[PDB]
Order: C-alpha cells, then structure tokens, then sequence
RNA sequence: GUGUAGUGGCGAGCGAAAGCGGAACAGGCCAAACUUAUCAUUAGAUAGGGGUUGUAGGGCUUGCAAUGUGGACUUGAAAACGAUAGAAGAAGCUGUUGGAAAGCAGCGCGCAAAAGGGUGAUAGCCCCGUAUUUGAAAUUGUUUUCAUACCUAGCGAGAUCCCUGAGUAGCUCGGAAAACGUUAUUUUGAGUGAAUCUGCCCAGACCAUUGGGUAAGCCUAAAUACUAAUUAGUGACCGAUAGCGAAACAGUACCGUGAGGGAAAGGUGAAAAGAACCCAGAGAUGGGAGUGAAAUAGAUUCUGAAACCAUAUGCCUACAACGUGUCAGAGCACAUUAAUGUGUGAUGGCGUGCGUUUUGAAGUAUGAGCCGGCGAGUUAUGAUAGCAAGCGUUAGUUAACCAGGAGAUGGGGAGCUGUAGCGAAAGCGAGUUUUAAAAGAGCGUUUGUUUGUUAUUAUAGACCCGAAACGGGUUGAGCUAGUC
RNA sequence: AGGGGUGAAAUUCCAAUCGAAAUCCGUGAUAGCUGGUUCUCGUCGAAAUAGCUUUAAGGCUAGCGUGAGAUCACAAAUAAG
RNA sequence: UUGUGGUAGACGAGCGUUGUAUUGGAGUUGAAGUCAAAGCGUGAGCAUUGGUGGAUCCAAUACAAGUGAGAAUGCCGGCA
RNA sequence: AAAUCCAGGUACGGGUGAAGACACCCGUUAGGCGCAACGGGACGGAAAGACCCCGUGAAGCUUUACUGUAGCUUAAUAUUG
C-alpha cells in the first residue's frame, strides 16, 4: 500500500498558520516562518506571565508609595506599621484601589495610630 | 469470539523506529551514535574485531584434535533415573521400536547408565553396562544378559 | 551465519555456559619464567563476565 | 458442513452470498464461527469426537 | 545431514561427501577373438552374421526348451479429448425526490446463470452477457485400440583352447576441478612408458590381507531452469512527480558526427446539444440572446487551495532606534460556533530567529528565496534476550513432498533441541581429567519444547545521498599533431 | 587508437575537456570523512576518564544512565566517638 | 507522603493515513477535497456550520505497512 | 535579463559578547519616500580553499624499496641421425 498523506501537512500547516494572526510582513503566510514566529511569541508569553505578575507588584506599591507620601510618612513605616504593630495583613491592590474610593484608605491610615 | 472484538493478552509491544521524530522519544540519530563510528552506514564492525590490538580468538592457544578427521562414536543412552518411569520390561531392540524410544531404522550399540535404585526387576539386553550399575541392577534380583 | 572456525578450535562448551578455555606463555622461552608459573599456567581456565557477549554470539 | 459431498445440495447455493456447501475436512477455524447460524449433518458428529 | 569433517598470512572467510527422507525411474548399442564374400586377394580395406561383459563375461565343440516379454521404436486404419470461428441461454412494474432513477419506498418474479461491463445517480429481472447445454467445412495437438517393419529371451556339458577398449595407466617436471591454498581422486602441457582372470583398478602416503568394481568405446526419455509469444484469470500491486524511461502517433522531441544520453504533458458536458443571431471592435474576443439541470461545464475545457499580484469595507502610521512579537492599555467601527466576545493597537514593561556542528551561538562559521508534491530503518535467511501462547513426564516437533480455492489444514517423524556429563582422545560414567592418590582443584549432581511478537546483532548495497578511482568492451584523425 | 596514437618535446594535442579521452558495463565500487534522517506524550538520566590499539577526528573492555530480577541489613551513606 | 529542568539515551503509554476482514450507518434531501468561521482535548489531533462539487465515504474492533517533512549548496513544477 | 536571498520597518559613539555588532548594554543623533552619484561595511556576490594538516584516500613518476613480469640470455630435453 503506497501512501500519498496529503491531509496530514495541510491540517497542521493551517493550524500552525493561523495562530500567528495579525503578523507583520509575510510572517502570517510562510508556514516555515509561521511557525518560528509563534515558537517566540509563546515563549515570550511565557517569560511575561511571570514578568506582569512582578510588574503589576511594582506598580501596586509605586501607586501606594505615591499616596502615602502625603500623609507626611514613609511606605515601609505603613508597612511596619500593619506588621509588627496592629497586626494587619490586608491586600496591596485593596489599599490601592481604596484611593478610588475616596477617604475610605485614610481609615486605615488613621487606624494603624493605636 | 466474533471477527469483531478479537484481543489479545500481551503482544502487541512497542515499535522502534530510527527515522521519525525530532523529539518522538526517538531522535534523528536513533540507537546509532552521535557522527561516532558507529552512527554510520553499515557500522558495528565485525563482531570479533576489538578495535586494533590482537583479537580474543587469537590470543588464546589452539586446542587439539587427538582423532583427527572422525566423529566420536554415538551411543544410544538409557539412563537408570528414568527407565523405570517408563512401563516395559523386558528391554531389549525388538520391543524399544515399539515405545518409539528410538528411532525404527538405526543401527546403534545401546549403553546402559545409572546409579539410582530401582525395584521392579528388569531384563536388560544391551551392550555394555557401568559396572556400579550392573551391580544395582543385580541387587533387586534384575539380571542383564550381556550382549555382544 | 557461519562460525568462524579460527574460534571453534580454541574453545569448548560446558553444561550452563561456563566457555572452557587454555591459558598462553606455555610454548616459548620457558627459563624467563619460573617452575612455579609453568605449574600454575597449566591448568585449564574460563573466560570472565567481561568478554561473555563477544564470545556467545560468536560461538 | 457435509460429510457425504451430496451433489443435490452443491448444485443450489452457488448464486447467493450467504450460503456455501464446504466437507469437513475443508472448513477452517476462522469459516466456523464466521457462520452466524450452523447446519450440521448428522454423521459428521463421530468424526468430529474421533479427531476430537 | 551441517555451518559437521575439514581447509585457510589456521585471518577475513570457505564448505563438502556418505547416509537418510522425497521428485521421477528403464537401460541399451559397437571393436575383439570365430566366420563368410570381395578387394593388382600380399589389403592392413569394404560389406554381412556374434557378443556386450564381473552373480566375470564372450567366442569355440556339442544339447534341451522358446515362438514369446517389449519399448529411447517405421508406418496404415480407426476412436476419444482438446485448440483455432459461433448458437441457445430466467426473471417488473408502481409512486417518489428529481435535468434524467437503476438509487428510495409497496407488492412481486428466477437462478446449474447474485462473475463483469454499459445504459442522463449505486439496475439480479433495461442491454450485452455470464453457469450449463451445444457447434467444426478445413487445419492441428495429445492420448487410446488393431494390424504392420527393425531390434530383442531361458537352462546344460567340455576346456591350463582363444578374446575382453595402446601413447592407454602409472612415474617425473609445472599446473588446474576438487570444501583442500596440490594429497590419494580427476584432468594434462614436456618426457618416460605394462599386464591379460594366476589380470587390472579401488577403499586420502604405502605394503600385505580382506572385500568391491571391470576404465582407457558409443547412445539415452521423464524428474530440473527459464517466459520475449498466444489464451483465460488473479492481485490487502500503482494511479499522471505514481506505474516499465513510453496512459497522448516514446526511445519520439531534443543533446551530440558517433558509442550513447535521453524529455514533458490524460479528464467539458448525459448527448456538441461546440453557441443561430445582435451590440462594440478590423479581428482575435467580450457582453448578450439560445441549447443545456448547470455556461463559475465555453473549448484555457473534473475537483481549483500556495508562494504571487491586484481592488475594496473598518482601523492605524509620517519624532521613529524596530528579530517587529508578547503582557497591560485608551480610542475607533462592528456583533459571534454567547463566548469574562471580534477586528484594529495610539501608549508603557519586556524582548539578539530556526536547524546542524560544537568547550561553546544572533553570529563577522555554517544550511535553506518562498511555495506544493516526492524524498531513509524495511525485507530474506539464522542467533541471542524479554513477553505471550499451545503441548508436558519418555516430552515437544515437522522440513522437503503429496492432496485443494494458488487456503488453514490432512498425511509425510527425514531430522532438531531436551533427557549425562567429563575428558585433547582412547574411554569412563553421577562421575569425570590431573595425578601414585579414591587427597585437592575445574566441570557435573535432570531441569523443557514448538511458535507469535518485540529489541539487538550476523550475510546480503542492509539508514539516504556524495568522490578523486580501477578493470573490461566500444566510438572517434571532419578539431588538432604527424605522414602519404 | 587510448595502461595507446602523434609529439622541431610545452605534460602539446588526440573533437572546447588529457599526469592520460568520451561512452557503457562490473556499479547501488568503497569511504573510520560531510550533510539529512519527517507523529506526539509520560518517567529516569551521563561522559568528554583508565588500559590497549599502523591508534590519536576511530574502535574494543572497564566506570558512568537505563529496563527486568535478587540482596532489606551482616550491604551502602549520613551526623558522632 | 515523596517528587515531575533536560539533550546523547533506555523505556512505557497513544494519535493519524492507506488497504483488507467482518459486524452497523450516511449519501442527487448532496460524500470527499478545498475556502473561511469568534469550537473541543495534555498532544499527534478531533468536531460543527455556509459557499464551491456531483460520486463515494463514516463509525467500533483487528491485521499489513512504498506511512506522518524545515533544512540534505536538494530534484521536479510554478511564482516573487 | 543574474548571481544572491532565515524572516526584516535595516543609524552612530563608548563598552560588552565565539575575542572587530544594523539589533545586546548605556548614551547620542535622526520627518515618510524618491532620484543622480560614490564605493567603506554588511568578515559583500560568485569557487563544499587550490595552501597546510587529517584520511590507514586517489593518480602520476622514480631507484641498488618489496614481490613479480614482458623481453633478452644460458643449460637439460623432444624435434635427432
């Protein structure tokens, strides 16, 4: 039985093919580069659904640091201020979406006064 | 069964291939090196080849051939272990043929071995006996007319 | 295959493997050896474990 | 399965894919059991208890 | 039998002969003595009888009894079975979607014929057919019967009667087929060169004994190998980059002065029904009309995707250091295989390809222009090991071969491993070799068999592709070198 | 007429090719030397050392991974003496 | 509870194509191929739907493989 | 019309890196796209480096290297008295 397999290359060719979807040049015709193409860009997802959990962190506490600087106080007294003293282990993203309603975070800035 | 649900037990094992698959588990070099010797077209040189130094088979010193141009004379063998499993007295060429113990056309002189002890008496009509063993046979009243 | 003969004639098989064998030095320049060697070298001898697989295949 | 080779029998059954007439000697493992439904003649039983 | 005996710089390797079991099977014919006739009867030559040899035979002198067994075989008479042309040869309508029914639904019909092909879709009953029964003017083949021509036959007795294959065989000098690399065996290029049944040769140097056979003459059917041809059939063989290089006016077109090397491409539509005629244009042609179910089936003629190149909706870009993607992300225009939806991505963070070879890759080493198709682990025979299966305490097991549907299987036990091993061997034996040793040491102290399958390996090119090469056979002096 | 021809000799020429033509066959010559060796997934997981080698870009044996089985404690490692 | 980086490499478990053996099914009310679509798995992959098309395919179990393409300064065919 | 071509929207200084960067790091400069020139780089294009070295490679040639051998020469022998 001879084998012609011709279903088999087509099949995969279109679906490596259309994964790299709205590609510059002829990056989304070549199935050759197609596929180079989508090898990077999952591995650069890879990479960055660590490298966006690290960055939003550091923007959580840019944007927190930005609001307790004008209390007239420092991020890491906050800090300290909800450890080791009025025990507090409230969320990042909580306290800095709490600047969005408004007043409500000086609560807790007031709070952590015994 | 049906010609519909045939199974089987435990064949049915893996198959090897050398050619498919840059990462099938087997690679493009698969079983045969890595450019080694060996990785290439008929590799694996002659099983007694060593690599250089002087082969194994000749090393060694030649053994002798004392009898030089015969076969060692054949002999039929009837071990005392296991005649007295089988159920015949009498031994003797007109009746072995029968029990398909031997061959029907050969010519053959019979020896008779063993050490073990047997107690149905036995008529045994062979060649040449150990001489332990004819002296087992004679104790449980047995007797041996010695051939020829 | 065939069986190399250059080997059928320097080995001999035993019940449940065990390849008998002839040690060497014992047709050369017997002084530059002591009696005792000659002793020890003319008794028989079987091949190790190392060199079992080049040999069964090729026997 | 016949054990007589009648010629009445094999005369018919030639122009239909369901049937065939066959000895028993000629009949294989894989025939047998592909049948669905068996007709047996009645001398073909001490053959098959002498070959067992 | 057997990878046995053996042969090998004892290396790669090489590999019998008996015997056994099968296929088929059958032995005959000349010279020689003896004799007849003829040859300038000197013939040594010509032509007739006689015998075909080992249980030695034949010729000679002399008896008995055949009238037949038979085919490597001459012709005549017939017969059967084929072969080369043909014939007979069963069975249906109705509705349905439908361009068309044969498909589909309801009730029927025949098969010694339900192989196959065609017919506006997959038809047993529409057509050719097919199983079976038949048919040969003429030619031809095989076999059968009878008659006929040539060749052929058993058992005795005597007898130191005669004959029984000449440059023959051995021997020497060099080779060669033999499994042997030269050793009896065989064969011969150079020489040497006997006997006559009281013989000669043979049984791996040779002699003797023993046993076996009659060379130096000739002939032979079947059983074995192959298929370019004809007939019929088959295919877990291929389907236009496949299949023989040749599905088409292929060894053609072409490349060569010649040996030779050697291409590519098939498909409208059921039926040409191949487009009357009109408009534009000179025309090709296109748009129409018309046939047609379909003209997006239109002569470029089945299906029509990729690199490619154009036009278009929506969005974005002209301060931008860019492997161009990814994660968040406003705005914009739409609404889906309803899915925390889709396209686009202004903006921020991160961000030096894919393979191969490598101590080491983005490389200033390499491999690819893209696209589509082809493009390498198999097969035969054996070994090893796992797994699985059947059989099992005298186990197990078939090969070739015969039987059939080109089937498993039936018969076919020839052999194979296991049952005892040890020893170089003679031989011995649960022991055996070493030895004075029964001391010790090595080995042994019954522990399967036949397959399926898997992995490795052995000989075959044995994963694929790649050379300068070697040898043998052909074609070239029209280019050129020389000569005439 | 090609392990040949010719050669006022240069390794010139012998059909643009000549340290020995073109072509066909043995021939699918061999190649320890390049490059390629196409389906995926689950578990474990090195070496670039020693010896030998007409061997040094190779191969063989040992160690190093892995599959099956045994030893489970008298065997192996960790801390202490 | 202990673990799950991974080439050379051992080893286990699977998919896909072609054909065949049966058992069921679809098909001029429209198969395959192919175009595109915002589906479902751990993967080779497997669905659904509309247009193109007018004759073959699909499902479950087995068996046999000219069998699964990214490269070989490839080769054929077309095209920047 | 062609060689080439991994996909490209293709900057510079200092440094870094398989050791001389269009992309890497830090800074600097720069509207998108043509056209005519001019050749510095892209270790540029074209030759699987001719050189060296390796291969248990090829070919040719050489001699008091090996084994042979055509031819030449001597001897026994048949042709042979």
């Amino acid at each position: 039985m001879r084998i012609k397999g011709g279903k088999q290359t087509r099949v995969r060719r279109k679906k490596w093919l259309k994964q790299a979807s709205g590609s510059f040049g002829t990056r989304h015709a070549s199935y050759k580069v197609a596929k180079q193409t989508v090898i990077q860009a999952a591995k650069y997802a890879y990479r960055d659904r660590r490298n966006k959990k690290r960055d939003f962190r550091s923007l959580w506490i840019l944007r927190l640091n930005a609001a307790l600087r004008e209390q007239g106080m420092t991020y890491s007294v906050f800090i300290n201020l909800l450890k080791k003293h009025n025990i507090e282990i409230n969320r990042k993203v909580l306290s800095e979406l709490a600047i969005k309603e408004p007043s409500k975070f000086n609560l807790i800035v007031q709070k952590v006064k015994s | 069964l049906n010609q519909l649900k045939s199974v089987p037990k435990a064949r049915n094992h893996k198959t090897k291939t050398l050619g498919r698959g840059h990462g099938s588990g087997l690679g493009k070099t698969s079983g045969r090196g890595q450019k080694g010797q060996k990785a290439r077209k008929s590799g694996l040189t002659r099983p007694g080849f060593e690599g250089g130094q002087t082969p194994l088979y000749r090393r060694l010193p030649k053994f002798g051939n004392a009898r030089k141009g015969f076969l060692k004379q054949e002999w039929v063998v009837l071990n005392l272990n296991k005649i007295a499993k089988l159920k015949l007295d009498k031994i003797n060429r007109a009746s072995l043929i029968e029990k398909q113990v031997i061959s029907a056309k050969s010519q053959l002189p019979i020896k008779l071995i063993g050490h073990t002890k047997l107690e149905k008496p036995l008529h045994f009509e062979v060649h040449k006996v150990s001489k332990q063993a004819l002296k087992a046979v004679e104790n449980a009243n047995g007797s041996v007319k010695l051939l020829e | 295959m065939k069986v190399k003969s250059a080997a059928k004639k320097r080995f001999k098989l035993t019940k449940s493997g065990q390849i008998k064998r002839k040690h060497a030095y014992t047709s050369h320049l017997a002084p530059h050896k002591t009696t005792k060697q000659k002793r020890h070298l003319r008794k028989q001898g079987t091949v190790s474990a190392s060199d079992f697989k080049r040999i069964g295949n090729l026997i | 399965v016949v054990n007589t080779l009648n010629t009445n029998l094999e005369q018919s059954t030639s122009n239909i894919k369901n049937v065939q007439v066959k000895h028993l000697d000629k009949v294989s493992v894989r025939d047998l059991m592909l049948a669905n439904a068996l007709l047996v003649e009645k001398e073909v039983l001490k053959a098959l208890e002498g070959k067992f």
